[PDB]
């Protein structure tokens, strides 16, 4: 039984480690879309600095 | 007048363009909510897994 | 000319709260890349250890 379980116990972590590596991924890449969106507000206020 | 429609028109073009931007990373925190959310509910069998 | 100062004073305003939102989106992205990242290693280790 305990051998049973080092199997779900151990499944359910490489599992959860995909899904946690993947999470990650994606978290990096909306974080560099992030940035690009700050580097855009700077050009939008830049921008309308100048307009003004 | 005509050198702020440049910069109207310019900004309007980095204000969608930019706006994709936001949406894009609004897709990722679906991921996140998506991809993290099964991991805590995965959580509960290594530590259910554990339990036994 | 003065209407549309008071619309680029408003519309700065919101590049700057909104900026906030934004640089307030990435801090969220340090904490989850940081936290998954650290989940993704304890997967290692629970699975490195299930398997001893």
């Amino acid at each position: 039984q305990l051998t049973a379980t080092v199997k779900q116990n151990a499944e359910n972590a490489r599992q959860a480690s995909h899904l946690a590596l993947s999470a990650s991924e994606t978290a990096q890449r909306g974080g560099k879309v992030v940035d690009n969106v700050v580097q855009t507000m700077r050009d939008i206020s830049t921008s309308s600095q100048k307009i003004a | 007048a005509r050198e702020i429609k440049s910069l109207i028109e310019d900004s309007v073009g980095k204000v969608d363009v930019g706006s994709t931007l936001v949406e894009s990373a609004g897709e990722t925190m679906a991921e996140i909510v998506s991809a993290v959310t099964r991991v805590t509910d995965i959580m509960g069998e290594i530590a259910s897994a554990s339990d036994e």
